[PDB]
């Protein structure tokens, strides 16, 4: 198995705001914008494992901010 | 030279006052998917809140009062990044200026932290700032 990397939705190997931008719009648009299934394992950082939604890329923004940390890397 | 550049814009000011700064930014009307950034006010003065919205992008500014710290995503109803509104506040600071502080000119600014992004994938703008003299007298 490869680890995942709690927060990096977009799979830079940095946890910060364009993971947010990219779980937003993977929503918005679809047809457009996708996560990797990496990604979007790596994206679900709230919610106990409820799946990728809104309060994902809330919880990465809280994250950026000092409020928060990421859950445990699997 | 910077892709983006804030303009914290000038004020004068009275001590006891309180001022209403409205950072403003120049793209040369490119798109910005998000920003997270962190203030400072030279002492005595203090930000006492920042507002929690953006006007330029109307959206939620996400907040840390703790360490004067904002963040939000700036995208269209399809995802799509924004060019901000000409003339609007990106964000907009309430700064308190104590009864007895000694006239001068003190700087309102960015705090180390000064993130504009691009799109997606971790790319960012250069960024500079001006201006932000807060004029008490
Ligand atoms: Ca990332
Ligand atoms: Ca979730």
């Amino acid at each position: 198995s490869v680890q995942k990397f709690p927060g990096d939705a977009n799979c830079d190997g940095i946890v910060d705001i364009s993971d947010a931008v990219l779980i937003m719009q993977t929503m918005a648009n679809p047809s457009k914008y996708q996560m990797t299934d990496k990604g979007r394992i790596n994206a679900d950082v709230t919610g106990n494992s409820d799946g990728v939604t809104v309060l994902d890329a809330q919880f990465i923004q809280s994250y950026c901010l000092g409020l928060v940390e990421l859950p445990p890397v699997e | 030279n910077a892709d983006v550049v804030f303009d914290f814009q000038n004020y004068t000011a009275k001590a006891g006052d309180e001022v209403t700064v409205d950072v403003l930014v120049d793209s040369k009307n490119k798109p910005i998917s998000a920003m997270d950034v962190k203030f400072k006010v030279d002492s005595p003065l203090t930000i006492e809140e920042i507002d929690k919205e953006s006007l330029a992008f109307n959206t939620t500014v996400m907040t840390n009062m703790a360490i004067l710290g904002a963040n939000f995503k700036s995208l269209d109803d399809k995802g799509e990044p924004l060019v901000p509104k000409d003339g609007a506040a990106v964000f907009t600071l309430y700064v308190n200026v104590p009864a007895n502080t000694p006239d001068g000119t003190y700087y309102v600014g960015f705090n180390g932290k000064n993130e504009v992004h691009k799109s997606n994938d971790g790319s960012q703008f250069t960024v500079a700032s001006k201006n932000g003299a807060i004029t008490v007298g």
